[PDB]
RNA sequence: GCAGUCAAGCGUUCAUAGCGACAUUGCUUUUUGAUUCUUCGAUGUCGGCUCUUCCUAUCAUACCGAAGCAGAAUUCGGUAAGCGUUGGAUUGUUCACCCACUAAUAGGGAACGUGAGCUGGGUUUAGACCGUCGUGAGACAGGUUAGUUUUACCCUACUGAUGAAUGUUACCGCAAUAGUAAUUGAACUUAGUACGAGAGGAACAGUUCAUUCGGAUAAUUGGUUUUUGCGGCUGUCUGAUCAGGCAUUGCCGCGAAGCUACCAUCCGCUGGAUUAUGGCUGAACGCCUCUAAGUCAGAAUCCAUGCUAGAACGCGGUGAUUUC
RNA sequence: AAGGUAGCCAAAUGCCUCGUCAUCUAAUUAGUGACGCGCAUGAAUGGAUUAACGAGAUUCCCACUGUCCCUAUCUA
RNA sequence: GUGAACAGCCUCUAGUUGAUAGAAUAAUGUAGAUAAGGGAAGUCGGCAAAAUAGAUCCGUAACUUCGGGAUAAGGAUUGGC
């Protein structure tokens, strides 16, 4: 019979099924439309997650309440390195879909790079791109060659680039590779751009830019094998409940005689691959430019970094992106940020933001001061100094 | 932005941080932590805790 | 007679609780029986806010406003709520006044403070309010 | 229980806007009977709780036709099950009956779904009480009170997790197929305008928020304490002091990290093809007709874009490939 | 043979029945107080009333709370 | 020793140190716990849990077989020196 009440469906069945995710980095599945009338450019940047943080703003919303009003509002800062090129991949239609028909690398690839080759890297005699490198050593006609075949056949162009993982305060010292596929430009146009850029460095701020709306590709954090009452939000059964309360009381009907793909069951949670789309970014930081965390109202000279660190992080060197909002995946882990897919014109995009304040307490505890200076004026001498 | 005074201990509230509380005879009281908050509910006299700013102004630390 | 919309404001009053009353119509508790504008789900409680419209039935107070359901506005909330310029506040207690489904209040005068949400929201209760906030 | 045909009449006039007598044709298996085919070397028996999916005879939401449709409100009908359909008082209740919110509080199936999922209030063992009946033992589809709810480690299904063999090994990719998601309301403005004698009183575009749901996240706020981190307190023990043991985490206050909450914050895309319906040109039928040929616009519908998985017997590119 | 007296009651005894009125609640097939042609109450097959007592059966109120809104976290 | 106490808690004499072990810390359990705001809206039903608690002083209703009800209800105080 019919049930009692009615009440919505618990979960989504678009996000199945709940495993474990194939790679540590997600996959990026689609690229924004390529225009061919606009200079070649990257589509997509390879960062790393460091931790959160607060800001003050104005806010600029003609008809609401909190117009020209300060609000408060929370941030995800993303450490970006350089990313270096290292190669070209040509791709041709085909009725089965996209192929990939040639690979071209660069003549040179640091160690970085050429650990990714590698389970054992300490007992290997690194021969990797040994026998290629000699393609280099001639004129140059095999390289050119396949460079002539892409130009000809390819209607697709990617490149190849790695992080510079040395930069950061990770320990991981193997670089992460990826494509990154080229818009604007003829496809002439496009493998000459990744032939003058081998071995080249691309910095973040040459993709992005301030008030963009990008998205967040990421493997979100693992929690192992949990129950159905936290994995999909089940409700918990009585109290006078005999052999467990945290599961659910009917999986099925009598008929059919089977359990169905749409009943909640325990298994892995978490460490997923997740698409989150439109977040605005509030500022592109420069590495080498103090007062990274200063903005025009406060005017102190501090960095990004906060007082101890960023909490199982470390400090931020190098170039960053500042994302309002959360973030899927934890810190340390490698995050892919990507344009937009269309046009979003909501008036929350368009919106200029311009930073008042940004917080640099110690995120350790119930910090208190934004830079050592503040907690020596406050507290005066110690018996320390 | 404006920075606030805590009500029990001194110390300088920056935006998002603690909680304002309003008594029953419409006084506001701001503090920086749940620290202070807790100890100002257990009706503790403020000058009698050691680290507090009014602590040492009384004993001119 | 909303005059205007609210941002969202965290519950802490839903369906059996008893607050406080306001003003000088003579209750003295209000009893919460329904909110306005509650959506529906399976076993949540409908529950009430600062600024919300509530029908309500009083429990202690002149015998002529007894035995009988009103509309009610809450005035002050014990639970903490974040307002959108980051500050977490919280009243004493928790308090409503008596008003007609137009927004008018029964009595004339309120007691004790007022939330600024509730203020705006309705203009005859910001007229009988001493102190916002 | 639901739906037709005919049309005497109702409807100020007017059969068919909306209804409809006397008659008559069906459909359904969410009622109850009729029957006794299956099961008495046993298929666990009422209701509720929990959870998934399906049906449309559609309560609400999208788009339309009709009216005795001025406006507002309402009524009849079409395409439509995509998306929702609640919180309580009394009762074991199914049912019923009120209170209240709401866009709306539509009806049903899945062994009258669901007891190795629960619960055990009811019915239906043994104790006991009352009324009527019986000489009596006892009876009562009458009332009342107390009454043990067992087993999964096997197979399959489902949820997650490994893995032999395709020269070896490593990195970067393709996408067959399967899944898929968002939802509804209010205020301001339009506007006291259209409409109307008046009383009354909209809508499209635009703006700001909210409801239900979903996926993440922990800067902040709150919760959690074996950080047994710091301090305090009682009894006892180490001669005193210092510093500690024991009291199955002794107790109390604060308490980072981690985990976590509409109790916290962020985010949830836009093209095509159609249904109903309204049209174009235009015969059949010299006229006329949205239809016959051809064709335009069109729905919360469908297919894609996007999103998740990646065939462990689907595939491509590229690096290096061993001498005792 | 005599035709239910004194009392008591929709009561653990009333079928009709969720009886009628009042009270209690925003709303009560519950509770309590009344009414009685009572299917089928009733006087040691004992009637009516009773302070105290009860791991007996019921209704309401205050305090209290993870029973619930709605789940989260810690230890063995 | 604490305390009203053969209560609970710690110690002396005497007696044991026996109950298969090691590693890890998923889900679901069994046992022990804590929770913001609300406070029985849960449920057949406050089931379970929470609250109360020693002692001293103050104060104590209806009813009653005059014996009770009674620790009724309801308040204050508590260390060390
Ligand atoms: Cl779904
Ligand atoms: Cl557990
Ligand atoms: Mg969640
Ligand atoms: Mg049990
Ligand atoms: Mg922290
Ligand atoms: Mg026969
Ligand atoms: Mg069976
Ligand atoms: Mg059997
Ligand atoms: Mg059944
Ligand atoms: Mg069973
Ligand atoms: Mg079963
Ligand atoms: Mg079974
Ligand atoms: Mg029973
Ligand atoms: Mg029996
Ligand atoms: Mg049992
Ligand atoms: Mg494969
Ligand atoms: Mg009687
Ligand atoms: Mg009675
Ligand atoms: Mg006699
Ligand atoms: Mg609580
Ligand atoms: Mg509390
Ligand atoms: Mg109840
Ligand atoms: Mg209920
Ligand atoms: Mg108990």
């Amino acid at each position: 019979s019919h049930r009692k009440y009615e009440a919505p469906r618990h979960g989504h069945l678009g996000f199945l099924p709940r495993k474990r995710a194939a790679s540590i980095r997600a996959r990026v599945k689609a690229f924004p439309k390529d225009d061919r009338s606009k200079p070649v450019a990257l589509t997509s940047f390879l960062g790393y997650k460091a931790g959160m943080t607060t800001i003050v703003r104005d806010l600029d919303r003609p008809g609401s309440k909190f117009h020209k009003r300060e609000v408060v509002e929370a941030v995800t800062v993303v450490d970006t390195p350089p990313v270096v090129v290292v190669g070209v991949v040509g791709y041709v239609e085909t009725p089965r879909g996209l192929r990939s028909l040639t690979t071209v690398w660069a003549e040179h690839l640091s160690d970085e790079v050429k650990r990714r080759f590698y389970k054992n890297w300490y007992k290997s005699k690194k021969k990797a791109f040994t026998k290629y490198s000699a393609k280099y050593a001639q004129d140059g006609a095999g390289i050119e060659r396949e460079l002539a075949r892409i130009k000809k056949y390819a209607s697709v162009v990617r490149v190849l680039v790695h992080t510079q993982i040395r930069k950061t305060p990770l320990a991981q010292k193997k670089a992460h590779l990826a494509e990154i596929q080229l818009n604007g430009g003829s496809i002439s146009e496009k493998v000459d751009w990744a032939r003058e850029h081998f071995e080249k460095t691309v910095a973040v701020d040459s993709v992005f830019e301030q008030n963009e709306m990008i998205d967040a590709i990421a493997v979100t954090k693992g929690h192992g094998f949990e129950g159905v009452t936290h994995r999909w939000g089940t409700k918990k059964l009585p109290r006078k409940t005999h052999r467990g309360l945290r599961k659910v009381a009917c999986i099925g009907a009598w008929h059919p005689a089977h359990v169905m793909w749409s009943v909640a069951r325990a298994g892995q949670r978490g460490y997923h691959s997740r698409t989150s789309i439109n977040h605005k970014i509030y500022r592109v930081g420069k590495g080498d430019d103090e007062a990274n965390g200063a903005t025009s109202f406060d005017r102190t000279k501090k960095t990004i970094t906060p007082m101890g660190g960023f909490v199982h992080y470390g400090e931020i060197k190098n170039d960053f992106i500042m994302v309002k909002g959360c973030i899927p995946g934890n810190r340390k882990r490698i995050v892919t940020l990507r344009k937009s897919l269309y046009t979003n014109t909501s008036r929350k995009a368009l919106e200029e933001v311009s930073l008042k304040w940004i917080d640099t307490a110690s995120k350790f505890g119930k910090g208190r001061f934004q830079t050592p200076a503040e907690k020596h004026a406050f507290m005066g001498t110690l018996k320390k100094d | 932005m404006k920075v606030e005074i805590d009500s029990f201990s001194g110390a300088k509230i920056y935006p998002g941080r603690g909680t304002l509380f309003v008594r029953g005879d419409s006084k506001i009281f701001r503090f920086q932590n749940s620290k202070s908050a807790s100890l100002f509910k257990q009706r503790k006299n403020p000058r009698r805790i050691a680290w507090t700013v009014l602590f040492r102004k009384h004993h001119k630390k | 007679g909303a005059q205007g919309t609210k941002f969202r404001i965290s519950l802490g009053l839903p369906v059996g609780a008893i607050m406080n009353c306001a003003d000088n119509s003579g209750a003295r508790n209000l009893y919460i029986i329904a909110v306005k504008g509650s959506g529906s789900r399976l076993n949540r409680l409908p529950a009430a806010s600062l600024g919300d419209m509530v029908m309500a039935t009083v429990k202690k107070g002149k015998p002529e406003l007894r035995k009988k359901v009103m509309p009610a506005i809450v005035v002050r909330q014990a639970k903490s709520w974040r307002r959108r310029d980051g500050v977490f506040l919280y009243f004493e207690d928790n308090a409503g006044v008596i008003a007609n489904p137009k927004g008018e209040m029964k009595g004339s005068a309120i007691t004790g403070p007022v939330g600024k949400e509730c203020a705006d929201l309705w203009p005859r209760v910001a007229s009988n309010s001493g102190v916002v906030v």
